[PDB]
């Protein structure tokens, strides 16, 4: 009947709302994991920055 | 004389890693709590 | 018509549901992904600390 | 009444294509963050691997 | 003698880095399951 | 003769990592369009 329908409708209409806040709130911890990788990643190069312009040149050098 | 060797920092970088990750998961458990109104 | 209402709104609430075991499924996910950059970070804090307490010292040991 | 209810309907699933087809571009995007963390984690193996495998046994050779 | 050169170990991490994508791939494949089910 | 030392290059898997993560961007705001839609 109508009635049901209604409500069954309204119910929906509600869970929706929160589906749509819940995918915008991982939508926001995906963003944040991003910055996490991109922080890593800076990191991880300035370790192999360190490592070919200030480590392996000091080894050789210790040499003499 | 030889030359030193600066220390390695990367403290920076780790820490606004870990500050990410912390919002990720505080972020999860807020879409978490709308999927459980449901 | 009310029929036709109520049928959709059934197959609305059974979608519904399959969004949030969705969702649910993909924070799980979000989850272990958190978890894999927790252990890489750590992974490169110790990186770090091995390059600046182990391998430095020893550069300049090589020199004496 | 029944045109209220299906009006709300059809509104509702027209959302419910919308979410399905964004957790389907969550889903992308979760996906692209897993294969950057393996290609992070393979290049701090490369790391690792240097370390042990060239810049250690450089240092020892430095005393000799 | 000289000071030994202990080799850096980060294999524990890496391993649980690996297991965690992994996971987290066959999270992603449920999750398209149910959308699937739309 | 003393040993020479290859530089370190992991250059292409840090591009990767990139492209990765640009891709992922691309890919929530693609979502936040269809979650707009409601
Ligand atoms: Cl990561
Ligand atoms: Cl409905």
């Amino acid at each position: 009947t109508a009635a049901v329908a209604l409500v069954k409708a309204n119910e929906n209409a509600a869970a929706i709302l929160n589906l749509k806040n819940a995918i915008q709130k991982t939508n926001a911890a995906v963003a944040d994991v991003v910055q996490a990788t991109q922080s890593l990643g800076t990191a991880v190069q300035a370790v192999q920055d360190h490592i070919n312009s200030v480590v392996s040149p000091a080894i050789t050098a210790a040499n003499y | 004389q030889i030359l030193s060797i600066d220390p390695l920092d990367i403290s920076q970088n780790l820490a606004a890693v870990n500050k990410s990750l912390s919002d990720a998961l505080q972020h999860l458990a807020q879409s978490d709590t709308y999927l459980s109104a449901i």
